[PDB]
């Protein structure tokens, strides 16, 4: 019958250096073949292994993409899996986004700046 | 187990006055010795416990107060809560079954309703605990005069027994019934028992019976106890506002408004669902899969009920009662004891304090500043001077100078008795002479104050002497001691050259002249110079009060220039213009046509002019205060706080809006008719009472702007979020958590505030001025606008802002959220940082400053912060949040400090 993916992530937030674990679980008969793709500019693209960081383990009805050593500039985007057999194909979308490059630091400075504003106002009024 | 209890509950106390013909064969001391007379006490502090066990114990209790289980039962009967429980049961009911983890949303409502009703009950229980804490200490202090050893001392009223002796006088109560033995005139009241509010004689011929719960009006005497406790007669028969009108009106208007807004949200939700499914976006799907649709009706109805929980404040007048309770317990440390729970708030709106002079303004530790022995006005301090020592030392038999108190460091002794006499003897001890050596000499007839012209004289060895006033006795005087010395017979030479040209240029010209006169037509021994010190705080205190609109009006029984002296020395009569005093007689003359006391002229005249009403009567003070609280000119007028502690101070102190009663030397009829007992008589304590009365009425609205802000923001978020998407973003448990942060815990948090001295800079309020003022409304609408902007920015566009995917809209089952957690956390932390910014009405800006007088506020705000820190990371799927992490905490705390800054910006732009 037709492939049908059952369990997957609609999103994934990771940070610098961690390992993004993306997966798809399919049902149907026969057990479909797994193709991982990437969405670029309105078109599905293949995964090119020039980074050396892509590791695909495909079993009969289970897959797992594990992208080690994430970086902000390239690795976030949109990913998808393709469970394909002789009857047809199936696809779900798993989206990655990384939070790095400072990472959280900007509103901590915001806190300290606002503390300083209100303390300066209290200093000005009481003199 | 052996006494004379042959009538075991009506031992002699049945009825008057055919009982004195036969009182256990009619012998009063014989019944005393069969029951025990003058004078013995006990030796055994267990013998008192025997007669406690055998007839009986005095302390009579009320059924008190209510069990904690009773209050838990009480607060689980609000109809909103029981409808919420029913719909929670139905909500889990349509989980089991339907064609998983769809189980916790109903269990959370049920258990959380149990928790919120438990917290409200614990609140109300602690409230009653503080009122019991008041009631215990006010049950003390009522002491009596028991003949114990001859070293007669004051014991509390509860530890009195039967068989002992009471030595009563005018001014106090009857704690335990009994039998007269010795003396006297002794008229008593019977207004508590019989309707004859009159004066009744008591003697050993007619009525040797005394009744508890009454109070002696004049005379003195001595009795023996018959009955105590519920065994007493009054106990047997006992066996067989101002502000809150505005709060109830305001709460009923909010109740109607929220009751309609919830129904608006319900109708819109059911209409929007049915139209957007079955009549449009349709394809009608009406089929056999019903209970999912009934399940959505259940979820809509739970949104409606959980908005009615917020939109009706469950107890709003309980703000008054909470704040007044915590205020009572902290007033009690400031010398100021509250006896009726309406004179806290009523004063308040005080405009005039008809005070007294003796003891209330002055220190009541007087001296003898000047003297006239050496013919004239020589400054601060001989066989005729020996005779003068015989006068000044042999005055009485109860002079009672006990002079070595209090820590033997600074020469500041206190005394016992009427204090002019002890001043006299004190600065006759400063002339380095032994008074105690000559006070034995033994005491003929030493007359009391009771005379025709009311002096207090002595006949001793045939040297007859007399104290008493110069305008009372110096008229009768015949001659003057001539520089030790000889005799110079009187004339109006004395009456104009000394009584006018020398006596009237007294200090300012106080005080209270007496003579200590020889008898045998008299002989001028000396006179006086008497001064009592004004307290060191009084001329500041009257000015601080005077700026606050309250016009002090001193009233005393005194004559005549003396009150003028203390008035100008204290600062009442600012001697620029106005106004004039009295002699004592003229206020009864102004006016009666024809007898009289016409309220037209008395209400008119002379109204702002009596700042001094010297030589009063209690009837005169009553006429004045009855004239004040009337339909008068200004139509704001007035609310008065009279003081006073005479025996005859019944009606006047009763009519005025807030009483006051002295509590060092103050009789017990004055305290039972009072409203506030002062404990150390200082007029500054009346100033502190005015401060606390300001504090309650500010603390109400200081609670109310916080509560009104949370109500507006929660209702508009629920309505508008429920009108665009098909649900409200605050799920039904955390809405109850916002209930618990705004309704009971908030009132307990910021309704307890110590006062400042900034509450004494404004004109006092009138009792029709509205409850939500202008700046009030400015803070309301400003913070409401800011929180609507932040909540709708994080509710409609927080997904294309930082991260991540839109929770709106969602199915039933459901995953918790991620985005609605940032909405909920910014909402709750924004209310928590508002809960500091609502601590200032009437202008800004010192927040945080200084929140460290409170223990309660500083534990509740940080405690609620830490509890929400726990609730956000933990218990996600039950409490509809999820595992939130930094950085998102730090943006939410940034927006909380954002409201802390924006409200400070609202301190500008006035009208
Ligand atoms: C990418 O290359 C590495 C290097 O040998 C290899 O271990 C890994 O399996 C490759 N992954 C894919 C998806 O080709």
């Amino acid at each position: 019958a037709a492939p049908d993916i059952t369990g997957h992530k609609r999103s994934e937030n990771k940070n610098e250096g961690q390992d993004a674990t993306m997966y798809c679980k399919s049902v149907g008969y026969p057990h479909p073949d797994w193709i991982w793709r990437k969405k670029e500019n309105g078109m599905p693209m293949d995964i090119v292994n020039t980074s050396g960081r892509f590791f695909i383990i495909n079993k009969e009805n289970y897959t797992e993409l594990n992208i080690v050593n994430l970086q902000i500039t390239e690795d976030p985007g949109e990913y998808e899996c393709n469970a394909t057999n002789a009857i047809g194909s199936a696809s779900v979308v798993t989206v990655l986004r990384v939070r790095s490059h400072l990472a959280p630091l900007w509103p901590f400075l915001g806190i300290l700046a606002e503390i300083i504003i209100l303390v300066v106002i209290i200093v000005v009024y009481e003199k | 187990g052996d006494m004379a209890n042959n009538s075991v509950a009506y031992s002699g106390v049945k009825n008057s006055l055919k009982e004195a013909n036969h009182d256990g064969d009619f012998g009063i001391t014989l019944a005393e010795l069969r029951a025990l007379p003058n004078e013995g006490l006990s030796g055994n502090p267990a013998d008192l416990e025997r007669r406690e066990a055998v007839f009986g114990k005095n302390f009579i209790p009320p059924k008190k107060p209510k069990t904690f289980l009773q209050l838990v039962w009480e607060a689980l009967q609000d109809v909103t809560l029981i409808i919420l429980e029913i719909a929670a049961i139905v909500s889990l009911g349509l989980s089991f079954y339907q064609p998983e983890t769809g189980w916790i949303e109903g269990a959370a409502i049920l258990l959380s309703v149990v928790c919120v009703v438990l917290v409200t009950a614990f609140n109300d229980w602690s409230k009653e605990k503080q009122f019991r804490g008041l009631q215990s200490r006010i049950e003390q202090e009522q002491k009596f005069t028991v003949i114990r050893g001859g070293q007669v001392i004051q014991i509390p009223v509860a530890d009195i027994t039967v068989g002992d002796i009471a030595q009563v006088k005018y001014g106090d109560l009857l704690p335990a019934d009994g039998i007269l033995i010795q003396g006297n005139d002794l008229k008593i009241d019977e207004s508590s028992l019989t309707g004859e509010s009159d004066h009744v004689k008591k003697s050993l011929d007619k009525d040797p019976l005394l009744l508890s719960g009454t109070h002696v009006m004049e005379g003195s005497g001595r009795m023996v106890v018959t009955a105590v406790g519920v065994n007493s007669q009054t106990g047997i028969i006992f066996t067989l506002s101002v502000l809150q009108g505005k709060l109830t009106k305001l709460a009923v208007q909010i109740g109607k408004a929220g009751l309609l807004m919830s129904a608006i949200t319900v109708i819109i939700l059911v209409l929007y669902f049915v139209i957007d499914t079955f009549w449009v976006q349709k394809r009608p799907w009406l089929a056999e899969c019903t209970p999912i649709y009934i399940q959505y009706f259940v979820k809509f109805f739970i949104i409606g009920v959980t908005v009615l929980v917020v939109a009706v404040p469950e107890g709003l007048p309980l703000a008054v009662t909470i704040s007044l309770a915590y205020s009572v317990k902290k007033m009690m440390k400031d010398n100021n004891l509250v006896r009726h729970l309406d004179a806290c708030e009523t004063m308040g709106n005080a405009t005039a304090i008809c005070s007294d002079k003796t003891g209330t303004l002055t220190m009541n530790r007087m001296t003898v500043v000047q003297a006239y022995i050496n013919e004239k006005h020589y400054k601060k301090v001989p066989p005729n001077i020996l005779s003068y020592l015989v006068t000044g030392i042999s005055v009485n038999c109860a002079y009672t100078s006990k002079i070595l108190p209090p820590e033997k460091e600074g020469g500041l002794p206190r005394h016992v008795g009427n204090k002019t006499e002890c001043a006299l003897l004190g600065l006759l001890l400063d002339l380095k002479r032994d008074y105690q050596d000559v006070r034995n000499e033994i005491p003929y007839k030493v007359y009391t104050f009771n005379s025709v012209r009311k002096s207090m004289s002595t006949v001793l060895k045939y040297r007859i002497f007399s104290k008493g006033a110069s305008e009372i006795i110096l008229k009768k005087c015949f001659k003057i001691l001539s520089a030790n010395g000889e005799a110079k017979v009187f004339r109006p030479r004395d009456r104009d050259d000394i009584v006018k040209t020398v006596i009237e240029p007294m200090a300012s010209e106080g005080l209270r002249t007496i003579c200590l006169a020889f008898r045998d037509g008299l002989t001028c021994i000396a006179v006086v110079g008497i001064e009592d010190p004004v307290r060191p705080e009084v001329p500041d205190a009257i000015k601080k009060c005077q700026r606050a609109g309250i016009t002090v009006r001193m009233v005393t029984g005194d004559n005549i220039n003396t009150a003028r002296a203390i008035a100008t020395k204290c600062g009442i009569l600012h001697p620029g213009e106005d106004f004039l005093c009295l002699e004592g007689k003229d206020f009864n003359r102004r006016i009666r046509n024809e007898k009289g006391e016409i309220e037209q002229e008395r209400i008119d005249k002379i109204w702002p002019k009596l700042r001094v009403l010297a030589r009063s009567s209690p009837t005169d003070k009553h006429t004045l205060v009855k004239g004040i609280i009337d339909s008068t000119v200004s139509d704001q007028r007035q609310v008065v706080a009279v003081t006073g502690d005479g025996t005859n101070d019944g009606p006047a102190l009763k009519k005025a809006d807030v009483g006051f009663a002295m509590g060092i030397a103050g009789t017990d009829v004055a305290k039972e008719a009072s409203d506030i007992i002062l404990t150390d008589d200082n007029f500054t304590s009346i100033v502190k009472a005015v401060m606390w009365g300001r504090n309650v009425y500010d603390s109400i609205s200081k609670f109310l702007q916080f509560q009104l802000t949370v109500n507006v923001v929660a209702v508009i978020v629920a309505f508008t979020g429920a009108c665009i998407t098909q649900d409200s973003p605050l799920k039904a448990v955390q809405m109850l958590w916002v209930n618990l942060i705004m309704d009971t815990l908030a009132s307990l948090a910021l309704a307890t505030e110590p006062p400042t001295e900034s509450l004494l800079l404004r004109k006092p309020y009138g009792r029709n001025k509205p409850l939500i003022s202008r700046t009030m409304m400015k803070n309301i609408l400003g913070h409401a606008f800011y929180q609507l902007v932040v909540v709708f920015t994080l509710l409609f566009a927080g997904e294309k802002f930082f991260d991540i995917d839109s929770g709106r809209n969602a199915p039933l089952h459901a995953p918790p959220s991620e985005h609605y957690t940032i909405v909920f956390n910014t909402f709750v932390l924004m209310q928590l940082f508002n809960e500091i910014n609502a601590r200032k009405i009437h202008g800004e800006r010192n927040v945080f400053e200084g929140i460290f007088n409170n223990a309660i506020f500083c534990t509740i705000v940080l405690g609620t912060f830490v509890v929400q820190i726990i609730i956000v990371q933990f218990g996600g799927k039950p409490f509809s949040c999820s595992e939130l992490s930094i950085e998102q905490w730090l943006w939410s705390i940034f927006l909380g400090m954002g409201t802390l800054l924006w409200g400070q910006l609202i301190s500008t732009i006035p009208t």
